[PDB]
């Protein structure tokens, strides 16, 4: 599964929505500004080194996903489960977290 | 007693002691519309206030105690460049002599230097990663005192915080002139508010900062979280103390709907900076006037008014059926034509029998001047909904320790930062 990984380094993105599943994936140097991640299912999806600026996720269910060397700023996650052992070694700035869901305190 | 007291007035600034002390005020020094007695202070240079006391009141002894008393308010630190960024607030420090009190991150500090450059600091320290706090954007009471024979302290809320020897200090001189600027501050866009000051010409014990403290909280007017004035037709979000994990929500509209206490709340994270509970979260509960002949949209103690509740950014009414079954039993947000003769009166409540300010609690009352009770929440099958009960009353008659008839209104400012 581990050999299977895809890798995307590097992406910038502008106003656009996301509602997607992906599995077995890093997303590598990303930089969103002011991008929507409605209804989106992640499995064993890693975002490195990224940074998003006014974001917004909503919606959305994670196994196996990180967030590591990531800084956020201005961005809200409403009705998310990305608990606080999903960002490692992250930056938030300025970040709302609204309306948890309901999950085990570490991975599972 | 007192030697020197700003006081607003028309349009000006006054002393109420009789000295007469010369006073000038900046350009870009604001005033609260409702509150004018409030002095916001910008990050400028213009933004000044100079207070030219006598000479024979200035401090240049060496035995001499002295106090000094205020509120202040400050904003939250948001980013990282207020980090160890001590800046000063007021200075009476002339050739390096004198009393100054400054602000750093989370902290509050009063400074004494003699004329031998001798430093002594008292220092409030106050955290701001609390989920919530009760010095972040909210009034204070700041009291300090100065015995030269034992210690200097200092008194936020009248409580002690912190004391310091200061016999080992010689001759303090102090400015003809003292000093209202932010001083050191490299972030451009941080204020303060300040409120009432006050010197004193010896050193104040408990009871009279007690005593100061009381006169001077306003105990028969109403107060929201921020410590300001609470106003009708302006929306509030609402926390209760004893569970402020939850917010105030509806889920049916009408009688056969209820409004309970759902959580968790949210977060707000900076990072190193602040880790609060959003408190933009749930439904806001506007306050309108229904026999206050008062002209002020102000509300003082045993003002009767209606609630309205803000669902979909729509205007309903409190109100709960006085026959049914028990005490505790459960309010409702109806149509607001639809109330009929429902109970929908409410008291506010802010001090008690004796006179002793508490926070904000609200009676509903019916149509013939009956007590409901108290408003509050009581657990049905593990759903904290809200009623209105005569229990709070009861506890009340016995001076016992009421759970849950206590209530805090909290309006969007711009010194909390939150997105709604
Ligand atoms: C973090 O936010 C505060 C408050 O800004 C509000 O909250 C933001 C999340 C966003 O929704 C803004 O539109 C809100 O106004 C910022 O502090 C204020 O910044 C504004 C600039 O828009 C300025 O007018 C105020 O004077 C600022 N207040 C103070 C006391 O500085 C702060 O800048 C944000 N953090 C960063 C790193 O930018
Ligand atoms: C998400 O949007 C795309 C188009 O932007 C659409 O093709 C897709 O069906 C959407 N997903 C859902 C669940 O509607
Ligand atoms: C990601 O972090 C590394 C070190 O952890 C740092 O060198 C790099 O600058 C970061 N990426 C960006 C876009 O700043």
């Amino acid at each position: 599964y581990a050999s299977r990984t895809k890798v995307f380094p590097g992406e910038r993105v502008e106003h656009v929505t996301f509602n997607f599943t992906l599995e077995n994936q890093i997303h590598r140097g990303g930089q969103y500004f002011n991008d929507k991640f409605i209804g989106l299912r992640l499995k064993s999806v890693s975002f490195e080194d990224s940074l998003f600026e006014e974001c917004y996720f909503e919606d959305v269910t994670s196994s196996n996903t990180f967030f590591r060397n990531c800084t956020f700023i201005n961005t809200v996650f409403y009705n998310t489960d990305l608990f606080e052992y999903k960002f490692v070694n992250s930056r938030l700035i300025n970040s709302t977290f609204l309306h948890n869901k309901e999950g085990c305190p570490l991975d599972v | 007693t007192s030697i020197l007291s700003i006081v607003y007035k028309k349009d000006d600034l006054i002393d109420l002691s009789r000295y007469g002390a010369k006073i000038n005020i900046g350009d870009r020094v604001y005033y609260d519309s409702i509150d004018k007695n409030q002095i916001k202070l910008i990050n400028l240079e213009s933004s000044t206030i100079e207070v030219i006391l006598k000479n024979a009141i200035v401090y240049n002894s060496m035995y001499e105690n002295f106090s000094t008393s205020f509120w202040i308010k400050i904003p939250k630190y948001f980013s990282k460049i207020n980090l160890n960024n001590e800046y000063t607030i007021i200075n009476c420090i002339e050739n390096n002599s004198g009393w100054k009190v400054s602000l750093n991150y989370g902290e509050i500090i009063w400074t004494l230097q003699d004329n031998k450059q001798n430093i002594q600091r008292v220092v409030f320290k106050y955290s701001q990663m609390v989920n919530i706090s009760d010095y972040i954007n909210r009034w204070i009471f700041v009291t300090i005192t100065n015995n030269r024979l034992t210690k200097s302290k200092i008194y936020i809320n009248g409580r002690l915080i912190d004391q310091k020897p200061i016999s080992n200090l010689g001759n303090i001189h102090a400015s003809n002139k003292i000093m209202f600027k932010l001083d050191g501050c490299r972030d451009p866009r941080r204020y303060i508010m300040i409120k009432y000051f006050n010197l004193f010409d010896k050193e104040l014990n408990e009871k009279e900062i007690k005593d100061l403290y009381d006169s001077q909280s306003n105990s028969g007017i109403l107060k929201d979280f921020w410590g300001n004035y609470l106003q009708y037709d302006k929306p509030y979000y609402m926390l209760n103390l004893f569970d402020p994990n939850k917010y105030v929500d509806v889920n049916n509209i009408g009688i056969r709907g209820y409004m309970y206490l759902k959580g968790p709340r949210g977060s707000v994270v900076t990072t190193n900076i602040y880790l609060n509970s959003t408190l933009y979260e749930g439904t806001k509960f506007i306050i309108k006037k229904y026999a206050s002949g008062n002209e002020d949209n102000i509300v003082r103690n045993n003002d009767r008014v209606y609630i309205n509740v803000v669902v979909k950014n729509k205007e309903y009414r409190l109100a709960t059926n006085a026959s049914q079954a028990g005490v505790e039993k459960i309010l409702s947000a109806l149509e607001i034509p639809d109330v009929g003769n429902l109970s929908q009166v409410v008291v506010m409540k802010s001090k008690d029998d004796q006179g002793i300010r508490n926070k904000c609690k609200m009676n509903l009352q019916d149509n013939n001047g009956n007590d409901i009770g108290f408003i509050g929440f009581h657990l049905y099958d593990n759903i904290a909904k809200l009623v209105a009960s005569n229990w709070y009353n009861r506890q009340v008659g016995k001076a016992s320790r009421t759970f849950g008839c206590s209530w805090e209104f909290i309006p969007v400012d711009d010194g909390w930062g939150e997105s709604s």
